[PDB]
Order: C-alpha cells, then structure tokens, then sequence
C-alpha cells in the first residue's frame, strides 16, 4: 500500500472521510450509497495489500533467503502474480473512478456516480474467465498449501526463523501465511453482498440499478462457476 | 500467548457478521455498520490464560457448498448462529449446519448462540411474527437446541445493545483451551 491511498481510506466510512461541510450537502439516501461504495474499494486496497504480503514479502522472501526445493515455494503461494495483476488493474479502475469524481480544489471530497459499468467490465468476458480459471486453481491448492506450509513450520529450523522473523511487526498481526491464504479465498464471496448493499440505495438513476442488478448476476455467475471447479487436492 | 481459531456459521441473516465486528470494535458502530468482516485477531485474558483469538465468518459462503468448508481447516470453537427473531433459522441449526461442522470440524466444541435477544420486547418483531402463527425463539428452546446437537453450551446476545457479546468470546476462548 502507497501513503496516498492509505490516507485516502483510513477514515472508517464515507461520512467520516470527506469533509463535513461537503457531507451536509448531500440527500441521506447519497451519504448511505457512497459509504458501502467506500467499503467496496477499501476492502479492495486491503485483498492487494494482502497479496502484496504473500508476494513480497513471503514468497520473495523465501526465494531470497531460505534454499527450499523448487516448486516448494509455488505450492505455498499459488496463483499469487495472477491474483495480484487481477486485483491491481481492479483496484486501479476504482482508484482512477475516485479520482475522477473528485470536486477540483479537493484530495477527500468525492460522489462517485456511476460505478455498475466498471463492475460489469471486471465480472464480464476475459478478465471474468481469467478470475475464473485462477480462483477455481487458487481454491482446488488452498488445502495443500495449508498442510505444506504447517509441515516446513514442524520439520525445518530455518523456515521457523524466518517465519518468526518476518511476522514480527505489529502490523502483521492477523496477516500470517495462513490467515493470508483464507482471506483471498473468502474474498470472491463479499463482492455479492457488497454489491447488493450498494444496489439497494442506487434506485436514483434507473440505468445504474440495472448495471448494478447485471452485475450482481455476473458476480453470482463468476461464484457458481468457481464453487462447480474446486477439487481438492493433497500433498 | 497460544493461537486459537474461532468460526462462526449459521444462515444468512441470523447476526454472525455485527456480532464479529462489534466484538472486535468494542462497540456497535455509531455512524456505519460494514457489511463484510475481514478477520480480526482478538487478545483475550480469560481465567489467567493469555490467548491470541483469530476471528472469521462465513457470510458470503452459504450457497457455495464447496467453497465453504475452506473456512474450517485448524477451527479450535465453532459459533453455531441463529436469530432469535427467525424460528425458522432454528430449525435448520440441526438438520444443516450441524452435519456439516461435525463432518469437518469433529471433536470441536460448538457454542449455540442466540443472536438478537433484544428483539424479544419489539413490538415490530412480534406482529410480523404473528402473521405466520410464530414468535420469538424462546430461552427454553435455545436450550433444548443445544442439548439435542450436542452443543458445548448454549448463550444469548444482541449486537446491538453488546449485552452478552464479549461473555460469548471469553467462554469461545475458554471451550477453545480444553483437552
Ligand atoms: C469540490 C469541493 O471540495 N467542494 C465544492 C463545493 C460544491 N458542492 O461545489 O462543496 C464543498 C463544501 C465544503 C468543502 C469543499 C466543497
């Protein structure tokens, strides 16, 4: 994560985020809409973020200091450059979309008006295949990358230090190997319910709950064919 | 301080998101309640024992019968959720989720909690209620709930009012510890 973006989404709502003279110009109804949108790109920066954890600085780190057989290190973090060019151009297009929606002489205050098109694009054709195809592989290894990284943890001295060494910070608190792995598997599933919230107080303009219903049905879609997919394999 | 993992199931609507984000916040939100739940990692010190809680949910999860039980590897205490404003809920803590958690999690103790306990005295709650020839999940229901699955035990809470939220976390950490 980059200072900018962090700043950006530190504050635990639309609401708090922008300034307060600027809320108090909106409908209620506007204030409920752009805080769940605000959710959706700040759980979005927290999967690259955690992406960025399991590339960086596990995988890399591996690479870099430990002499693990080859392949080792590929069962430990599976599909981890794909998810994260996935997740990166997607969080990208939202970053880009806030940007744009931005009043000019402001860093904080935004209403993001159309974001179904953007949804759309990113549950739809190859880059929704391409989800597709990575999740269903990332969620068939999830398993063995469990049980291959409790077995280097209990067999191997160097892997512990390292291991001790590199989730040390306090800011890795529930960002171990492990706890890494769940939240990307369990990241595919809020999309419906975040995306449903949003629906809910978008009935303003009848082209964009329709964008956002299609969505919806891509996101289900995307989930459906992940779930009929996965199969699981073992070390 | 020992590492333990906490999981919480049960249907759609039935509490287990605010209850995990109101537990870890310390508090129900004052200005926006999030709609999903990442993880959390909770220091807890019950009865003298200092344990490091890892918190996850399975919202999002309950139509991918595949995808869900990726949750469960290494859980330490389940929370099997249900909504005291929905008996129907109830019914199927028995006949769905229960199966599952005792095919991939055996031998893990499972807490019965009683989500929304203040939604007894709505008065909203119980006209809607009534007109499907139902009313709130009653104590004694709760109970015998708990006893016929074999549940470790049976608790109350509302995320709202935070009555009995961290009781329920302390007794996780607590049933999570045993031999
Ligand atoms: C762009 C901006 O930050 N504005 C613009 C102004 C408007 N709706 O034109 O409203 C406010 C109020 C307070 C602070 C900044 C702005």
């Amino acid at each position: 994560s980059m200072e900018m973006d962090e700043k950006d989404f530190a504050a635990d709502s639309w609401s708090l985020a922008v300034d307060s003279s600027f809320l108090q110009q909106h409908k209620k109804e506007v204030m409920k809409q752009q805080d769940v949108i605000y959710e959706l790109i700040q759980t979005e920066l927290h999967h690259v973020r955690t992406l960025k954890i399991m590339t960086r600085l596990f995988r890399t780190g591996m690479l870099e200091e430990l002499h693990l057989e080859p392949g080792v290190v590929q069962g430990l973090f599976p599909c981890v450059d794909e998810l994260s060019d996935i997740h990166t151009r997607f969080l990208s297009q939202l970053l880009e979309r806030r940007r744009q929606a931005l009043c000019p002489g402001s860093t904080r205050n935004f209403v993001i008006h159309r974001l179904g098109d953007l949804l759309i694009s990113q549950f739809s054709g190859p880059s929704a295949e391409q989800m597709c195809k990575t999740y269903s592989e990332f969620c068939s290894r999830h398993s063995k990358a469990l049980k291959l990284y409790k077995e280097l943890y209990a067999r191997d001295k160097r892997f512990q230090q390292f291991i001790r060494k590199v989730t040390r910070p306090a800011v890795l608190k529930r960002h171990g190997v492990q706890e890494c792995i769940l939240l990307v598997t369990q990241r595919i599933t809020k999309y419906p319910l975040l995306i449903s919230r949003i629906l809910q107080h978008s009935h303003g303009i009848e082209e964009e709950r329709q964008d956002l219903t299609t969505a919806l049905g891509l996101v289900k879609e995307l989930l459906s064919n992940v779930d009929e997919g996965i199969y699981q394999l073992e070390k | 301080a020992i590492r333990k993992k906490l999981v919480i199931v049960g249907d759609g609507a039935c509490g287990k998101t605010c209850l995990l984000i109101v537990f870890s916040k310390d508090q129900f939100p004052e200005v926006y309640v999030p709609t999903v739940f990442e993880n959390y990692v909770a220091d807890i010190e019950v009865d003298g024992k200092q344990v490091e809680l890892a918190l996850w949910d399975t919202a999002g999860q309950e139509d991918y019968d595949r995808l869900r039980p990726l949750s469960y590897p290494d859980t330490d205490v389940i929370l099997m959720c249900f909504s005291i404003d929905s008996p129907d809920s109830l019914e199927n803590i028995p006949e769905k989720w229960t199966p599952e958690v005792k095919h991939f999690c055996p031998n893990v103790p499972i807490i019965l909690v009683g989500n929304k306990k203040d939604l007894r005295n709505d008065e909203h709650t119980r006209r809607e209620l009534a007109k499907m020839k139902q009313e709130p999940v009653k104590p004694e229901e709760g109970r015998d709930m708990a006893n016929r699955i074999g549940a470790f035990g049976y608790m109350e809470c509302s995320a709202k009012t935070k009555d009995g939220v961290r009781e329920v976390f302390e007794m996780a950490t607590r049933a999570a510890l045993q031999a």
